């Protein structure tokens, strides 16, 4: 199948910002979030849709129910304007959301 | 074997009836 | 472990292309081999994955019939190999650490540098 | 000498099948039969379903008198079902279930009625392995009939296995799940998984040389004088009153087969001893010297001055000294 | 230091229910199943019925996997047995049984059979617990999650039980009745009676 | 055990008695407490059974709806209550330890001394 994701997502630098990707019964399915800056190779930010992996900080939340993961930064700072990308398994390959590039204004 | 007769009292419900 | 891959591939279309990706520090038998493309400038595209162990492998429905992964257990390396290059196959080329035999819920946690393919 | 056997935590994961066949009387219900069966997990199940999510599946499919089996909880649709935790016990390990009811067939009058349950049972087990470290049990009673330090890497493919290699499987970068707290630990491990007839057990795997050792330090000796009479040593502790006596040649560490753990703690304790009592007014003297002791007793021997391959078998008794 | 662990006698009580399935050949049969179960006898028939009279019912009325199970001695009417002593071995300690043989079928050709037998069967057994004597354990190697010590006397009501309350009943001006001599003893005792799932204990 | 009854009752007719008795020496629930009454000259008739740790109670066809039992285990007392008295229910009452929760079959070993109500 395939999993939609928002073209783009602006966020004031105080305010908090919310990435969603959606498919149909994504929430039977493990959802991870990649987050690539330009130029460099995809870095995982969260696992297993509430997990994060060692080193990286607690502004970064997930969840995941029903039709929609949801992929949550709280107190949104200059550093975090990249590409995100969630991940499923689904039949025999990993389908790749289309990236929601996350602008700092 | 205490460990193992402790089977029944910890994953399951033994006093309870079910009638219909 | 640390996944290490070969330099840019410059080659005319038509051609046939082997990237390798060598492990550091474990045996290298006992994860999987993700392979996963990213073009200039657009989204993630996977290619297929591969297990060291067995040999076994699975490809992408628009990869079928022109990818092919092999693996060489002495040297701790693995090659994906695209036969019959196009204009639209110029990308960046990366192996990971991810979902197949181990599990198809894994998560890609180490990356390599990624191989610029162009065509 | 060393007899405790080497102890490593494990988890089994398994489902309890369970038919009962029930005839329905005129007042009156009874059992013509229960067929309790225990089945393994799959790795599909223990990696994507009980690790990834905390549930586990509504069905159990195994393969038992070589046959490949199917059975549904309730005789149901399969579902996911959450794992949750057993009722307290006393020096109990932790343990999880997904069901506690028994399913028996609705009574239709004069018939023979087949009804089917299915209690997916994850458990904290101790696993204890003795010498040659060929095998290991759990706490259960149950016998895994393979190395605990099998594996992929590290030369641990030359371990003792009985089982076909369809039937083990070693995960790297495995990141465990508290079945109660929910919270995934950071660091990757790697984890053994062996699927027996009867259940699945996984574990973290470990190098077998600096896990085990055939001896075990007993006693610190603070003041050990030493001496040499009639072409042999003798060793004297006034704080335990306890006598040695060794041959004059030393006995190299290398012949005990898996010595790697000698060295190491008679060289903790001896620096340890050195640094709170004698610093101030002895010397060491050379590295620290190895000898046999009749009974089969090994000294790590570390000489003073002032300022100014086998097994070793060891006697129960200390009276000789 | 004390390692000996605290011994006492116990009487356990259960009816062995069996229940056989038989298939009949041209000339043979066959055993396609035999269900074999321990079930505990109930307060009711400890005192009214093996205490009073010597005597036990034919039928098993208990509970296993939820369920109301209900066995019937070769699939007849209820009736009271008498208890009989069982068959001398060495080094072994008293016992009382009321049945002998199993019960199978009536050969009928080309069919599938049932048959039930219930065995009630009266022992006498050592217990042994050991510190801080919060279970005990029997000669039978069945072991019984519940404190010696309990009970509803002088402050015997705190010790450990992991049993319902209803399992658990305390009879004082108990009578013993020896199923040998058929003496019964006069001086009265306290006696506890706990029903485990597969044995009554006393 | 020991059983102790209260004193003797006089009452008129269309009024209500409580009989008390308590037990001493044992905790008082581990036995059922039987009531039984006479009258003068007559046989035995029994009026009810009442089980102190339950509380669970069964009374006779004759005396159903106009006996009550109860109990205050802190005082180990049982209490018997006749409602709607009359001329008849003039008679001695006793209390005993027999049949009930603990067995169907049990004796009245002990007894007690007996209240003498005269209606």
């Amino acid at each position: 199948a395939g999993l939609t994701q928002p073209p783009s997502v602006s966020v004031a630098p105080g305010k908090t910002a919310r990435i969603s990707c959606g498919g149909n019964n994504i929430g039977s399915k493990s959802v991870h979030w990649y987050q690539q800056k330009p130029g460099q190779a995809p870095v995982l930010v969260i696992y297993y849709d509430s997990d994060r992996p060692s080193g990286i900080p607690e502004r970064f939340s997930g969840s995941n129910s029903g039709n929609t993961a949801t992929l949550t930064i709280s107190r949104v700072e200059a550093g975090d304007e990249a590409d995100y990308y969630c991940q499923v398994w689904d039949s025999g390959s990993v389908v790749f959301g289309g990236g929601t590039k996350l602008t700092v204004l | 074997q205490r460990r193992n007769q402790l089977h029944d009292l910890r994953f399951a419900d033994i006093d309870t009836v079910i009638h219909a | 472990v640390q996944l290490v891959q070969s330099g840019a591939e410059v080659k005319t279309p038509g051609a046939s292309v082997r990237v390798s990706c060598k492990a550091s520090g474990h045996t290298f038998r006992t994860f999987d081999i993700n392979w996963v493309r990213q073009a200039a400038g657009q989204g993630l595209e996977w290619m297929g994955w591969m297990s060291p162990n067995s040999g076994n492998t699975g490809y992408a429905r628009q990869f079928q019939g022109r990818v092919t992964m092999t693996r060489n257990i002495s040297a701790n390396t693995a090659y994906m190999e695209l036969r019959g290059l196009r204009f639209d196959d110029t990308a960046v080329y990366y192996c990971a650490r991810g979902p197949g035999s181990t599990g198809t819920t894994g998560s890609m946690d180490v990356w390599g540098q990624g191989t610029t393919v162009t065509v | 000498e060393n007899i405790a056997p080497y102890k490593f935590k494990a988890t089994m994961y398994y489902k309890d099948v369970t038919v009962s066949q029930v005839w329905f009387g005129h007042r009156y219900s009874q059992f013509m039969g229960i067929f309790e069966d225990r089945a393994p997990v799959p790795f599909e199940e223990v990696i994507d379903k009980i690790n990834a999510k905390g549930v586990c599946r509504s069905t159990a499919k195994y393969v038992r008198n070589n046959l490949e089996t199917t059975a549904f909880h309730r005789d149901d649709h399969e579902t996911d079902m959450e794992l949750k935790p057993a009722n307290a016990a006393t020096r109990t390990s932790r343990g999880w279930h997904t069901t506690d009811l028994k399913y028996n067939p609705s009574r239709v009058e004069a018939f023979h009625r087949y009804g089917t349950t299915v209690n997916c049972i994850v458990e904290e087990v101790d696993a204890r392995s003795v010498y040659p470290y060929d095998e290991f049990v759990l706490a259960t009673g149950d016998f895994v009939y393979m190395s605990p330090f099998y594996g992929y890497r590290e030369g641990s493919h030359t371990e003792h296995t009985s089982y076909a290699a369809d039937r083990f499987k070693q995960v790297d970068g495995f990141y465990a799940r508290d079945l109660t707290t929910k919270a995934r630990a950071t660091a990757p491990t790697t984890r053994n998984l062996l699927t027996t007839p009867k259940f699945t057990v996984a574990w973290d795997w470990v190098p077998k040389r600096p896990s085990v050792c055939t001896m075990t330090k007993w006693q610190e000796v603070d003041e050990m004088l030493r001496s040499e009479y009639g072409g042999s040593f003798r060793f004297s502790s006034d704080a335990i009153s306890t006598t040695f006596t060794t041959n004059l040649t030393e006995y190299p560490l290398s012949r005990v087969d898996l010595g790697d753990c000698i060295g190491k703690d008679a060289r903790d304790a001896m620096d340890r001893i050195f640094a709170r009592r004698y610093n101030a007014t002895h010397i060491k003297v050379g590295q620290p010297q190895y000898y046999l002791a009749n009974g089969g007793f090994l000294i790590a021997y570390q000489p003073l001055l002032s300022n100014t391959v086998e097994r070793i078998k060891t006697t129960s008794s200390i009276e000789f000294a």
